[PDB]
């Protein structure tokens, strides 16, 4: 496919602690940057062949022609997944992140604010 | 008299501030990470298609 547009706040990234992954994050960033540098380079298109030229010029012939149509015809899968639990190993851990710890954490936060009201008396 | 009242105020708003800031982070970071995690994957795949066309054609 094309490119995926995920922006990464690297500040936040490493920090995580779902503890089986914090270490992973530190490594995964750098594992990323290896992949990041790699893709960012790779030349987008390879060339293809002047079939007519070699069609003449290969005289174990019809080879180029055979190859021409067959190469122009020959197609390619696109490389598998492994590890895409991330989309999900997100959002549920995200409910832990956000909502579950969020809401609790706000519940904490409020009591001090209410009590700083009290301490304002 | 004055001291203990001010000590409790400091500690109180502190635990507030830190708890909401800690909370805000875990969402955003992780949304963060999800950007990247897909990225790091999907990148290499296109590329491999890309270079592969090179390699086989040669």
């Amino acid at each position: 496919r094309k490119l995926a547009l995920k922006t990464i706040d690297w500040v936040a990234f490493g920090e995580i602690i779902p503890r089986n992954q914090k270490a992973v994050a530190n490594s995964l960033k750098s594992w990323n940057e290896t992949l990041t540098s790699r893709l960012a380079t790779l030349p987008e298109k390879p060339p293809a062949i002047d079939w007519a030229y070699y069609k003449a010029n290969v005289a174990k012939a019809g080879l180029v022609d055979d190859f021409e149509k067959k190469f122009n015809a020959l197609k390619v899968p696109i490389p598998e997944d492994k590890y895409t639990a991330q989309v999900d190993a997100e959002e549920k851990e995200d409910v832990k992140s956000c909502a579950e710890f969020l809401t609790q954490s706000k519940t904490r936060i409020q009591e001090y604010e209410k009590e700083l009201e009290k301490m304002r008396n | 008299q004055l001291e203990e009242v001010k000590q409790a105020s400091i500690k109180q708003i502190q635990d507030a501030i830190d708890m909401e800031k800690s909370q805000q982070a875990l969402v955003q970071k992780r949304h963060y990470l999800f950007d990247v995690q897909r990225n790091n994957i999907a990148m290499a795949l296109e590329v491999t298609y890309r270079e592969r066309l090179h390699r086989v054609y040669r």
